[PDB]
């Protein structure tokens, strides 16, 4: 569990005062070496319109309403320049603060000391971890989080894993919006949340069906894993139907995939005969009957059986979502496009996932931004609706 | 340039097994399924076998649901198709098709192994004389070639006077014969005034057995 | 299970005739159906698909029409180069499955096949079987099967009759009957003969050659 290096202990209702758009929020704690005094908002219409969370089961459903009152987005008092993202509930926090550079974060204790009663921070420095036209500029992206991701990493209870979630998915828009494609004022085609579903059991299936939900592995029951790619294709044909109407169909769930690997997306392109990446491109499979999307993402979030941090996790996300985007795994031979650990270490979309290295470790390399910006140019015309929010 | 070769395929007795991999190039293999599509000697052509691009779906037709296999080795860039406990019925060419990335047909397709199944050895093609006589002929309808019969694999190649001439001379597809080996007997008539005169000595060959079978036969009447 | 028809099995057209191949499913299929052609000795390339779209790639003369149940395929002129044999496949359901097969070849005028039968030879006699091979040569269409049967004996499979490809240029065909004979029967079939029935033909020439008669 004690991996990285500097994971100083808090507790949040005794060093966290919470002292107070809408609702504003000036809280404060003394975690890691800082006062940590913070300004936060909230409101009711940084959540879509079509905001819809559905909670499905064994034939029912379900709507739960997000409380818009708790994810809260602001600055740190005399930095202006930060950027901090937060969650504050009874129990639950996830909190990232950026500043100087150096990025800090939070998580509850509950996802790796293997008890899910307990209640305390994890405030710790990723630094430190050992290992043009707008009105088009917003790709609707559905949100699914298998059995294993809800009862691993939800506690079993559907607020938690939304919570997450929409927490991990907003790192993401955060980190993708700053990136400009083109190195011009070509910036903030990023993602947004059209649709959350949570898988909240297992889905039963006849003798010798497949499903991406099941409680078992495809390629053997041995492991307790799928194959990333049988994985994939196989989550593209089981949620075909839904990944329609939406730019993205990404999958969260919980299992150790073979080899260190974490999560893979079908690459992008922006030619109209290539299937597979930001538009819901159609492509027919007789074997089901019905036409197959290819707009699917994967993002595990256990290497090495034990839950992995939430930057690597949200790096992870970014890589698969980098790969549907229209990227390329980054060549290991060129500097420029992937240099060593004391410049600035690796970029993202590397074959393999670094977590929180260097700096650039969450910035798109240029040798890999040029495929998105390519991928970008010609899918934003098709697929690409309103940001419909702040 | 896109070509899918396909190696194996040959004479098997019935239960054997069989590894025919597809050589895909040209095109990006990991995102295109596939089909395995077979032909049987001079009849229709059936689909056999299907697989999703990742491996994930694959099924087969009715016929083959418990005695095929089809898998991609991505890695490699090659498609396979194992069959295990062969019968009489799978004599047949089979092709490997690339289904088309868009809708549900088929764009590319290979060359086809002739998988033949059988118990007999590749045994030496052996010729009997088509001898023109003075009781046997009559008129200008005169007839004369190589009787090859029981002989197998196919194919073998018509080449006559050392293949100097390929068109004129009508090839018979090879009928199977009572004994369950291939036969054949290409002929071509020839006018009467230049049966005796002209020699006429066919020849054949069997290029996968590497069997070169040749006769000859005196130009006589016998009685 | 989906079943699948094709109509007519074998069509004789001109060169500037327009041809209408037919292909009727058992079920309804929404929009998947797609065309092969098959030259003989040559894998199959896909001119049509939806059923009614050409591939990028096949010349715009093929058209493809029919939705649901019945399904056309229409060659508007039969260019010299496109005689060979055409598969409808449906793509809709797991066991996809193809048409029977529909073929087409030159259309000529009305000719004049030749009879001759070739009995077994001298060194066939100490071979221990007696192989009787017909003679057919140059004649049209191939759409004229005999099956001749003598003196009562059940001739199946072995009497399968061995006919040449139609070539888009010499045009002609040559057929020849299998016939199968044991020692036993030399002295109890003391006749031997072949029919032909062909549309030229105003009567079946009854070509006989028995030993010393004909
Ligand atoms: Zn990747």
């Amino acid at each position: 569990d004690s991996l990285l290096s500097d994971y100083d202990i808090l507790s949040l209702s005794n060093i966290q005062q919470h002292s107070v758009t809408h609702v504003e929020t000036l809280l404060t704690f003394s975690a890691l070496k800082r006062h940590f005094k913070l300004y936060l908002t909230s409101s009711t219409e940084r959540f879509s319109q079509n905001f819809k969370v559905v909670v499905v089961d064994g034939k029912n459903e379900s709507e739960y309403t997000v409380k818009w009152q708790d994810f809260f987005t602001g600055h740190v008092v005399g930095e202006p320049d930060s950027r901090v993202l937060a969650h504050i509930r009874d129990d639950d926090v996830i909190i990232r603060i950026n500043t100087d550079g150096a990025e800090y974060n939070i998580e509850p204790l509950w996802r790796f000391v293997n008890d899910t009663k307990d209640k305390r921070m994890l405030v710790y420095k990723s630094e430190d971890i050992k290992q043009p036209d707008p009105m088009k500029n917003t790709c609707k992206l559905l949100v699914v989080a298998d059995h294993r991701f809800y009862r691993y990493m939800g506690r079993g209870e559907e607020s938690t894993t939304t919570n997450y979630l929409i927490e991990l998915i907003d790192r993401v828009d955060d980190i993708y919006r700053n990136t400009s494609w083109d190195n011009a004022g070509f910036k903030g085609y990023g993602i947004q949340i059209e649709q959350i579903r949570i898988l909240k059991s297992p889905q039963e299936v006849k003798p010798g069906e497949k499903h991406y939900n099941m409680a078992k592995s495809y390629p053997n029951e041995e492991k307790d894993a799928w194959d990333v790619k049988m994985l994939l294709e196989q989550f593209s044909f089981d949620i075909a139907e839904e990944a329609s109407k939406v730019c993205l169909a990404h999958l969260f769930t919980y299992q150790d995939f073979d080899m260190g690997t974490l999560g893979l997306a079908y690459v992008g392109s922006p030619r109209a005969n290539s299937h597979g990446g930001v538009c819901p491109k159609a492509y027919y499979s007789p074997v089901g009957k019905k036409n197959i999307y290819l707009n699917s993402g994967l993002t595990s979030t256990k290497n090495y059986g034990k839950t992995i941090l939430t930057k690597e996790a949200d790096l992870v996300t970014t890589h698969e979502l980098g790969h549907n985007f229209g990227a390329e795994h980054d060549p290991d031979g060129l500097a420029e496009c992937a240099p060593n650990e004391d410049q600035g270490g690796k970029y993202v979309m590397y074959p393999i996932a670094v977590s929180g290295d260097h700096e650039n470790n969450k910035m798109f390399s240029n040798c890999s931004k040029q495929s998105i910006y390519k991928t970008i140019e010609s899918k934003a015309q098709e697929c690409f609706q309103e940001r419909s929010n702040k | 340039e896109v070509q899918l070769l396909e190696s194996g395929g040959g004479l098997v007795q019935p239960g054997g097994s069989l590894r025919l991999s597809c050589a895909a190039s040209g095109f990006t293999f990991s995102s295109y399924p596939m089909n395995w599509v077979r032909q049987a000697p001079g009849k229709g052509l059936e689909w056999v076998s299907y697989i999703s691009p990742f491996g994930g779906m694959t099924d087969y037709a009715t016929s083959v649901k418990g005695r095929f296999t089809i898998s991609r080795d991505n890695s490699k860039n090659t498609l396979y198709l194992q069959m295990n406990s062969l019968r009489a019925e799978d004599t047949a060419v089979y092709y490997c098709a690339r289904d088309a990335m868009r809708g549900a047909e088929v764009d590319y397709w290979g060359q086809g192994t002739l998988v033949t199944v059988s118990s007999a050895s590749t045994k030496g093609p052996s010729v009997f004389p088509l001898a023109p006589s003075s009781k046997s002929t009559s008129g200008g309808t005169a007839a004369l070639g190589c009787l090859v019969k029981d002989y197998f694999p196919e194919p073998v190649t018509v080449s006559w006077n050392s293949g100097a001439l390929t068109s004129g001379v009508h090839t018979f597809p090879a009928v199977l014969q009572s004994s369950g080996l291939y036969s054949l007997s290409s002929v071509v008539t020839v006018p009467s005034s230049s049966l005796g005169t002209q020699t006429y000595i066919c020849n054949v060959n069997h290029k996968p057995s590497n069997t070169k079978v040749d006769k000859r036969v005196e130009p006589k009447s016998c009685l | 299970d989906i079943q699948m028809t094709q109509s007519p099995s074998s069509l004789s057209a001109s060169v500037g005739d327009r041809v209408t191949i037919t292909c009727r499913s058992s079920q309804s299929i929404p929009s998947y159906l797609n065309w092969y052609q098959q030259k003989p000795g040559k894998a199959p390339k896909l001119l049509i698909y939806a059923a009614s779209r050409l591939q990028s790639g096949v010349p715009s003369r093929f058209s493809g029409s029919g939705s649901g149940t019945d399904f056309t395929l229409t060659i508007s002129s039969l260019q010299p180069e496109d005689f060979a044999t055409y598969y409808c496949q449906q793509s809709y359901s797991t066991p996809l499955t193809f048409g029977g097969g529909t073929k087409v070849e030159i259309k000529r005028t009305v000719a004049a096949p030749s009879v001759f039968i070739f009995p077994p030879s001298d060194e066939q006699l100490k071979s221990g079987t007696a192989s009787v091979v017909c003679l057919l040569n140059n004649f049209y269409p191939r759409e004229a099967k005999v099956q001749w049967k003598v003196d009562n004996a059940l001739q199946s499979g072995n009497s399968q009759e061995s006919v040449t490809e139609q070539d888009s240029k010499d045009s002609t065909y040559s057929l020849s009957s299998t016939l199968t004979l044991s020692k036993a029967d030399y002295e109890k079939h003391k006749v031997y003969a072949c029919e032909v029935t062909h549309q030229g033909l105003s009567s079946p020439v009854t070509k006989s050659f028995n030993r010393g008669e004909c």
